[PDB]
């Protein structure tokens, strides 16, 4: 509940994206884990990038995560999106099992066009 | 004639605030009139060095070069030079050491694995693996502690840093301890401590006994009164 | 003018099955008139060793000749020598090499340890530690196997043998496999193979999965009341 | 006067590491001045045999050539010949042996099955089956090692490779072991080692224990008022 971020963010494939999530500027939240996880119909966040350094094997080079304790913020940058990335996600801190977190939705769509007449 | 330049650990500093820096030469020839001089990067020499080594029993002859500096100086990161001037090769060899710059700070994540039940069936000895992980820069220090009495290091052995396969920068290390199973069967928890310069108060630690580590048995007996 | 002959090792020979012996030189010049001759005890044939070294950036020369042979014979104890005939010196230069019988033997016993609950708590990446123990001689080897096909030696890291403190120079070592817990939550038995000459079949495995430290029984006692 | 030659069998070479093939000449009459040798693809000189058995019960003559080799030589796809120049045979009998190269490469998948309770109800002796299957060529060699010590072949039995019924040409095999219950509930690691040429390390093994299962169980006690 004390975490705050954007509800839904849309972009199309090949582009970059940058997401910001907020936490109260206390001591621990300036000095503890931040994460970006992805859930599904299987019961559990699978961690994709962490503030401690670990990046998921499927996200190497794709994305990273940075924390600005002075802004009371941490930022998530994703590039090279695809349609396989659209789903439900969560920003959050501390142990993934609890919910000191915030839920994010993500929808990726292909870059349309191909019509020189429009 | 081989020289080890020995920079003090961050741990040695922080537990002494006494940043002695030394350089040892190993298996040279102990003549007398062995001379080594500590100088800064400027060439200017520094305080002297006393209590210097003597001839070893097994011809692996040695000479300790003691020195001192101000801690901020090492934090400033300028090259330090002890140079060997002995008649064996009166050519002055150059031992230049510094502090790297640009290393970020990262914390140890000390887990502590308990001995495998299999080893408990060879029925004599038990082993516990204090672990540190994902930390920068190098040179963590660790020791083991139990029942409020320290454990003289000949019980435990520790690794040194070496990079993670996955983390581009973060090193890790180990420690191993061997104890009679009955001693671990006695209960008799154990605490491994780590000191490292990305840790808030510089020192964290964890513990384990028979009950904490991988118990087959969960015995909660919780009472909830006056709903 | 110093020449070394490289001895095959259980790590090497097991990685090749094809024990091969070669030779290296220090401080020689890089021309023809190179006589690489591998010898039996009394000096039988050398194989057609090809792919020799090239001129070294300091113009030293090292002449290399490999002789892939049968395997038991080196174990059988046949002294082998490396004789050379260079332009810089005419005098023959021969380097004896053989299997060094002597020091006694001690089997290992690999204990595999499953990742700490804490680490799985972070559910970040699971590290499994394979901990070889108290064996002799050195030159252990390990590689990680699951579903029968192996994993790249980059996915894990073992420092070479350390002496053991408590026992005399019986050694130990350890490698750590680190994996996505998001996979170690799935099964994937992930066994760790060990090679050591003292081993009655030369090769042992143990393994573990999640269901290896799982507690057997809960013992809940809920006494909800309003008294 | 009949020439046989037993090729070095992978099971035998494993227990020995001393690869050995022997040419047995059967129903030869008991002459002497008999020249029996072992030769490589170039007829190269071997070391001789030793310890001929006594003359046959049917009063015939058994010629056996025991030669020790390097293991690669037989697996290097290189033929061997054992020659006999008997009295009755005016010529040397050079017969060529070659490993059946071209056979498929199928490693086993050992599933060491644990013993159910029914037998662990007369409290007499557990029975452990080291099922092996899904593999070819034949000559898998299986034996049980205990906590660092071998088990001599009394304690266990195994079948011979029986081809799989429904799966195409291949093989399986059985093996069995017996131990009393107060062992299989006492410790008793009980690993079962499989030696077969298609394993990466050429040797795998598995083990089980009294507690190789027996999943999570609850003593939930729920007193309320």
């Amino acid at each position: 509940s004390p975490i705050f971020g954007p509800e839904e963010v849309n972009s199309v494939e090949g582009n970059s994206v940058s997401i910001t999530c907020y936490y109260p500027p206390t001591s621990v939240n300036r000095h503890t884990r931040k994460y970006w996880c992805r859930q599904g119909a299987r019961g559990g966040c699978i961690t994709l990038i962490s503030s401690e350094g670990y990046v998921s094997s499927k996200y190497a080079g794709r994305a990273n995560l940075t924390n600005f304790p002075e802004n009371g913020t941490f930022v998530v940058n994703i590039a090279q999106l695809s349609q396989d990335d659209s789903g439900r996600y969560k920003c959050g801190l501390g142990i993934n099992s609890r919910g000191l977190s915030f839920d994010v939705s993500l929808e990726v769509s292909q870059g349309p066009g191909l019509l020189n007449d429009t | 004639i081989r020289v080890f330049a020995i920079p003090p650990s961050f741990a040695s500093i922080f537990l002494t605030k006494s940043t002695k820096l030394t350089c040892l030469v190993t298996d040279l020839t102990t003549y007398d009139s062995v001379t080594i001089s500590w100088t800064r990067q400027n060439g200017e020499a520094v305080k002297t060095h006393t209590n210097i080594s003597e001839s070893h029993p097994n011809a692996t002859f040695s000479a300790v070069g003691e020195a001192s500096i101000c801690e901020d100086d090492w934090n400033s990161g300028e090259r330090f030079t002890c140079t060997v001037t002995h008649t064996d090769l009166p050519s002055p060899l150059k031992q230049t050491i510094s502090r790297p710059k640009g290393v970020a700070l990262h914390r140890p994540d000390v887990y502590l694995l308990p001995p495998a039940r299999e080893q408990l069936n060879l029925r004599e000895s038990a082993t516990i693996t204090c672990l540190v992980t994902g930390f920068s820069p190098a040179d963590v220090f660790v020791q083991w502690m139990q029942r409020g009495q320290p454990l003289s290091p000949e019980k435990y052995v520790t690794s040194a840093p070496m990079p993670e396969p996955q983390a581009p920068g973060r090193y890790f290390a180990h420690s191993i301890l061997t104890v009679s199973e009955e001693e671990w069967n006695t209960g008799e928890t154990y605490t491994c401590v780590v000191a490292h310069e990305a840790l808030p108060n510089r020192v964290t630690e964890r513990t384990v006994d028979k009950s904490t580590g991988k118990p087959t048995l969960y015995n909660v007996s919780l009472v909830m009164s006056d709903t």
